[PDB]
């Protein structure tokens, strides 16, 4: 009873919410409040198994769907912590209720998203232990995972002219936040590509190499990286590769060794 | 000690088969004979 | 039925190599000296089999028969032979024996064997209300040598668990379980319980779950070889699907060397299955000896058509095999593996050039690895390079990925390095083996 | 199903309530998901560190059994020692026998130590980790045989309790011959013997008909010379004879010339 | 050294792969007379180990100390 | 009582591994 | 390395000597 | 009988360390 009535305020907070999030411009701020009211009401009602009492399957759907809601807000504000805290919170939705919850078409999209955020942070080893908890099929027939795993795919073989040409087949826009910052992490990933292969550069094409418009923002990472740009306008990374090492007997190390020899063969034991 | 937990799931050539075999490629003489055959024009 | 009459000769025998365990049993808890339980314990697997329904009544009518509750347990729970004409009584203890409560090693091991029975017997439940009732006797049972015998009955809790095919009720019990082990100090049960509970998390790919739990966890390295085996193959499966390829290569070589000489076609086939296409995507062909052998002949002929197409670089010819070969991927658990391949065809061909070309011009590479253009490899090239799958320099100011210039390593500290790793270790045998040399306490 | 540890999200978390919901959780699923709530630490740490939460002694709890999981000991105690009611109290799961084991094994270390500088250096001595052993001294006490405890007493020094065991209702004085024996025999420490003397001299006094022929032995080694001269006064003015030759015929077969030099010229006076 | 220790490793190749087991206990004491087996084994190998070790070491403390 | 027997219960195990080392250094020594 | 893999060898080797040496007389005791 | 076995077992591994300190010693004077 006082569930179904906080079911119904949540629900009526969802049809506040939701009708303030379903509504074309669903006020983060007017928003946002709304959505930490039902999280309490849900932690009262449930955000765990807890009790084995048969949640309310709304009351399952709301909490997914006010987090749902607050995922697609996440994405909304931009906020990175909040995407964390929200994606890992609505997390075990997915999960942990499979057998009795249904799947909400969201399932799919806000899982679409996630393998893109682990990878616009570069967590590359999250992605695919993400990737292995969907199911096969939807790997490939998904259009939510498809466009991240597909776009994965190009990065990890190096056609990144492939990925930059390939960032207009986003199809939700809570894509196209974190896919700029993969266009920070990519140029970035050529970055480290440009340091430790070649050992000098033009900015002329380094400029095409970084595939940046404006020397100047090649000046960022001239400044923020601040690599050491060559006589000749030739960012210098051969000061990268060096070649130290091969000149120094280590000595001090050696006798170490050797003396755990000399005491292993002279211990009693 | 069989690992019953993992289940346990013609070609009689003896000889021993190295990968380079298996490469699919026209006959040498083929190969020569266009190759002399190119530069012998 | 003569069959019957060597089978009770074989329960005898069985019997008496029980009461050779059960002696050994007794024997070690009165020899101070947990070593000889492990002598039953791998002639459990041999004994394990080779038993029906009278062969347990007869030694649970042989053993215990204390009037205890225990024989009230299982009695009921597996099938009591008629008045055979050869009622040879195999009680290893005679009254005041009998009297004496069998000792928690014994009894699991009867309990076990019922347990094993039980799993032979398909009975699962009454192993599970055996089992756990074994658990729940050897829950509070403390002793130093049960948990030995609690280590092998777990496995099989968690192989009766195993066939019951829930994995989760298991999984927090065998979680904590493990913990109960930890705060003991002790060696063997800790590690059977881990390579069970890990084959519950691979068995619904929580591998960031699992990823964790060996983080943390530090396996006994004075661990049984057959386990040693087995925890390799779980975290090479872990690290593989972790992007960390290297070391899946490292220590699935490893734990495929560990593996139970001839006794264990199938983990040499599921490992062999890894390490190929663990293989694949590091850039290396694999052995091709591994696909004529007998065993892993038509298990891995399925892998085969791929590395086959890898080495052809024919992405179709790829392809074509995941269409067909693939579906049966998923079962072995691998047809994520080869997605990632599918688009990491080119790094091999990129190792390839730059293990036999030392100084080819990039448009020369182009060429040779289908590039579509001469700008495209220049990533890959580098990517390669960059990767630490070559180990090359792309000098861009003339379009060439010179290869390192090798230096006599003979001359430099590398086979210091080498022999060191090698000379501890052999000298670490020495002290192993001279360390134990079981000298018996003078007779 | 309870296959995922996104908890840790709500704990990174701001309302103070929705914290509690979340540390309360995680002590009800620490059991299993020890590892990610490892990794968690100083979020759950600093929830206790803080001196502002609303349920402090809870997160000690989590943080403890988390720890306790992980295999750290020597930081179990430290939290477990935090917390308190519910911190180990219960006195029920095989967490609390892990935590109260060292406790009760801490606690024995700092007395051990503490008996050897007793002049104002002695460190100090936490009243929690006083309070969980004496509780424990108060739960061996009351639950059953006494003549564990005492071991257990005598063991980490702690006379009050001894003396507490032996005149407890213990059953009969003949626990008292099983302490005396031991004191002389399994004690290597002459101060704490001379310690454990008076405790069995003084509970000798105090009995109906004190048994004067252990007194006397007792004390002999408690080398007291003049407390057995007005013994064996008061026992000729009580009349007793027949019981004061043995305590001198028993005195004569043991002591020293110098003990008994001694004895004699006290009853001279 | 190691060429002298070389011959003394077939011998107990020799030595051991034999195992005969007619009373071994008697053959492992109709054989003795400062043979193969291991007198003349690694007592070749700790006077072969102590040379290198001590050796090396003075190798390594030399470079060291001086400059 | 549970913990005052389980501390000697691995007190005994190390104590074990020892007499079984004292035994073999007497043989390494009269040897 | 030589020296240390021989120095092994004879251990094991020794160590497998000794373990059928009391075993043999653990079974001979019967 | 758990004070008791405690304190003999523990005397006694106390005591078996002083055998293998004097043992390990006398291995070592020999082979001088």
């Amino acid at each position: 009873a006082t569930s179904g009535a906080v079911l119904q305020a949540a629900t009526g907070m969802y049809e506040q919410l939701k009708g303030e999030w379903n509504r074309k411009s669903p006020n983060l701020s007017k928003c946002g409040e709304e959505l930490g009211r039902l999280k309490l009401v849900l932690l009262e009602l449930n955000f765990l198994p807890t009790t084995g009492t048969k949640l309310t399957k709304q009351q399952l759907i709301l909490a997914r769907d006010i987090l749902e809601i607050g995922a697609q807000w996440s994405i909304l504000r931009k906020d990175i912590p909040s995407f964390e805290r929200y994606m890992a919170q609505l997390k075990c939705y997915y999960f942990d209720y499979k057998e009795q919850l249904p799947e909400s078409a969201y399932m799919h999209q806000l899982l679409g998203l996630n393998l893109l955020f682990l990878l616009s942070q570069n967590r590359v080893a999250e992605f695919h232990t993400e990737l292995e908890r969907l199911p096969a099929k939807d790997i490939q027939t998904n259009v939510y995972i498809k466009h991240p795993v597909s776009l994965e795919q190009y990065l990890m073989e190096g056609s990144y002219n492939k990925v930059f040409l390939a960032k207009g087949n986003i199809p939700a826009e809570s894509y196209t936040f974190f896919i700029d910052i993969l266009l920070d992490t990519i140029r970035d990933e050529i970055a480290g590509c440009i340091e430790k292969a070649y050992e000098k550069i033009l900015f002329t094409e380094a400029t095409r190499i970084l595939f940046f418009n404006t020397p100047k923002k090649m000046t960022d990472y001239a400044k923020k990286r601040g690599w050491v740009l060559g006589p000749n306008n030739y960012y210098s990374f051969a000061s990268q590769q060096q070649k130290p090492e091969d000149t120094t007997i280590p000595s001090t190390e050696l006798a170490k060794q050797v003396i755990e020899y000399a005491r292993q063969l002279e211990m009693i034991v | 000690d069989e690992f019953e937990e993992f289940p346990a799931e013609e070609d009689a050539h003896v000889w021993e088969d190295n990968w380079d075999d298996d490469n699919v490629e026209d006959d040498f003489s083929n190969q020569l004979r266009a190759e002399l055959e190119k530069h012998g024009y | 039925a003569a069959a019957e009459h060597s089978q009770r000769e074989l329960d005898t025998v069985t019997l008496e190599d029980i009461k050779e365990h059960v002696k050994q049993l007794e024997k070690a808890v009165s020899g101070k000296e947990p070593r000889f339980v492990l002598r039953a314990l791998r002639m459990l697997p041999s004994t394990s089999r080779r038993l029906n329904h009278y062969v347990l009544y007869k030694a649970v009518q042989g053993f215990f028969t204390s009037n205890n509750a225990t024989r009230d347990f299982l009695l009921p729970f597996l099938e009591e032979p008629m008045d055979t004409e050869a009622d040879l009584q195999f009680r290893p203890r005679t009254g005041k024996a009998a009297s004496t409560p069998l000792l928690p090693e014994v009894e699991a091991y009867l309990q076990l064997l019922v347990v094993i029975f039980m799993m032979n017997s398909k009975r699962y439940k009454e192993a599970q209300k055996i089992s756990d009732d074994l658990m729940q006797k050897i829950s509070t049972q403390n002793r130093r040598a049960l948990d030995l015998v609690a280590a092998k009955c777990y496995y099989y809790h968690a192989r009766v668990y195993e066939f019951l095919d829930k994995l989760d009720v298991v999984r927090s019990f065998l979680h904590a379980r493990l913990r109960t082990a930890t705060l003991r100090h002790d060696a063997d049960g800790q590690a059977t319980l881990l390579n069970l509970l890990l084959r519950n998390y691979l068995h619904y790919s929580l591998y960031d779950q699992a990823e964790k739990l060996v983080s943390k966890s530090v396996f006994p390295e004075q661990a049984n070889n057959n386990e040693w085996a087995r925890y390799l193959y779980y975290t090479g499966r872990i690290k593989a699907i972790q992007l960390e390829y290297s070391e899946a290569r490292r220590t699935m070589t490893n734990a495929l060397r560990k593996a139970p000489q001839h006794t264990a076609v199938g983990f040499k086939q599921t490992v062999h299955k890894l390490l190929i296409v663990v293989e694949l995507l590091l850039g290396e062909i694999p052995d091709r000896l591994q696909f004529r052998q007998p065993s892993l002949k038509r298990s891995l002929m399925p892998y085969f058509l791929l590395t086959q197409a890898v080495r052809t670089g024919n992405l179709a010819k790829f392809n074509q095999v995941l269409d067909q070969f693939g579906e049966k991927f998923q079962a072995d658990g691998t047809y994520t593996l080869i997605i990632r391949l599918r688009h990491n065809v080119i790094k091999t061909g990129v190792r390839m050039i730059s293990l036999s070309y030392s100084r080819i011009s990039l448009a020369d590479i182009a060429q040779k690895l289908q590039l579509d253009s001469p700008e495209d490899a220049e990533f890959i090239v580098a990517k390669a390079i960059r990767d630490g799958v070559i180990e090359a320099s792309i000098n861009h100011e003339k379009g060439y990925v010179q290869s390192k210039e090798m230096i006599d390593i003979y001359s430099t500290r590398e086979p210091q390095l080498a022999f060191h790793q090698r000379i501890s270790f052999c000298l670490d045998i020495h002290n192993m083996s001279v360390k134990a040399m079981r000298f018996p306490p003078k007779s | 199903i309870t296959s995922a540890a996104g908890i840790i999200s709500l704990l990174d978390e701001d309302e103070p309530q929705l914290k509690e919901f979340a540390l309360h959780k995680l002590n009800a699923v620490v059991n299993d998901f020890w590892a990610e709530i490892s990794e968690s630490v100083d979020k759950i740490e600093v929830l206790y560190e803080d001196e502002g939460f609303r349920s402090r002694q809870f997160a000690a709890l989590v943080a403890s059994k988390v720890f306790y999981h992980l295999g750290a000991f020597e930081e179990s105690l430290n939290y477990a020692l935090g917390a308190g009611d519910l911190f180990n109290v219960n006195d029920n799961s095989e967490y609390v026998e892990t935590i109260i084991a060292k406790c009760i094994d801490h606690y024995t270390k700092q007395c051990v130590e503490n008996a050897d500088l007793p002049e104002g250096e002695k460190k100090p001595i936490d009243q929690r980790l006083e309070g969980i052993v004496n509780k424990m001294f108060q739960r061996c006490l009351d639950d059953h045989k006494y003549k564990q405890a005492i071991g257990i007493a005598l063991e980490t020094r702690r006379l009050d309790v001894f003396e507490k065991t032996i005149l407890e209702s213990n059953d009969v004085p003949g626990m008292l011959a099983y302490s005396l024996k031991l004191c002389m025999s399994l004690m290597q420490n002459k101060q704490f013997r001379n310690k454990v003397l008076r405790v069995l001299v003084k509970i000798y006094m105090n009995l109906e008909k004190p048994d004067f022929i252990n007194v006397c032995q007792c004390l002999i080694f408690l080398d007291d010379p003049q407390a057995v001269s007005d013994i064996l006064e008061k026992l000729v003015k009580e009349d007793n004879l027949l019981m004061a030759y043995q305590i001198c015929f028993d005195l004569y077969e043991s002591a020293s010339q110098q003990f008994l030099s001694s004895v004699i010229q006290n009853l001279r006076t | 050294v190691v060429k002298e220790m070389l011959e003394l490793a077939k011998n107990y190749n020799k030595a051991v792969e034999e195992e005969d087991k007619m009373t071994p206990e008697q053959l492992a004491i109709k054989n003795v007379g400062k043979q193969d087996p291991k007198r003349h084994l690694e007592e070749h190998v700790d006077v072969l180990m102590t040379s290198n070790i001590v050796q090396c070491l003075a190798a390594m403390l030399d470079t060291v100390v001086f400059k | 009582r549970q913990y005052y027997l389980s501390k000697i219960e691995e007190l005994q195990l190390i104590v074990n591994d020892k007499s079984q080392n004292l035994r073999r250094l007497q043989a390494q020594r009269n040897e | 390395y030589l020296a240390s893999l021989i120095r092994s060898v004879v251990a094991l080797h020794n160590l497998i000597n000794n373990k059928i040496a009391n075993r043999d007389a653990e079974k001979k005791e019967g | 009988d758990l004070y008791s076995r405690y304190k003999k077992l523990q005397q006694e591994l106390e005591f078996l360390e002083v055998q293998e300190e004097y043992i390990k010693d006398e291995q070592k004077n020999l082979k001088k």
